[PDB]
């Protein structure tokens, strides 16, 4: 469950952070980054709790 | 429009190629597909279309 999270894309435009890098400027990207490292963060968190 | 697809490209950029390291930690792009590992032959059998 915790490596599949990291292909769920959540509300990003891409699940891949290469893509949104190579794709988007800085502070585009930021932003779509930033809903990947939240998504991430709290599937990790639930993992670890687990 | 542009479609971003995992299929195969048909529309390059005016970017040039480089040659193969393979066997070492290498910074890679293929098609615009992105990321960093060690390259080996495979010796898997791709369906023609794959």
């Amino acid at each position: 469950t915790l490596v599949k999270q990291l292909s769920s894309n959540f509300g990003a435009i891409s699940s891949v952070l290469n893509d949104i890098l190579s794709r988007l400027d800085k502070p585009e990207a930021e932003v779509q980054i930033d809903r990947l490292i939240t998504g991430r963060l709290q599937s990790l968190q639930t993992y670890v709790t687990q | 429009s542009f479609e971003l697809l995992h299929a195969p490209a048909t529309v390059c950029g005016p970017k040039k190629s480089t040659n193969l390291v393979k066997n070492k930690c290498v910074n890679f792009n293929f098609n615009g597909l992105t990321g960093t590992g060690v390259l080996t032959e495979s010796n898997k059998k791709f369906l023609p279309f794959q």
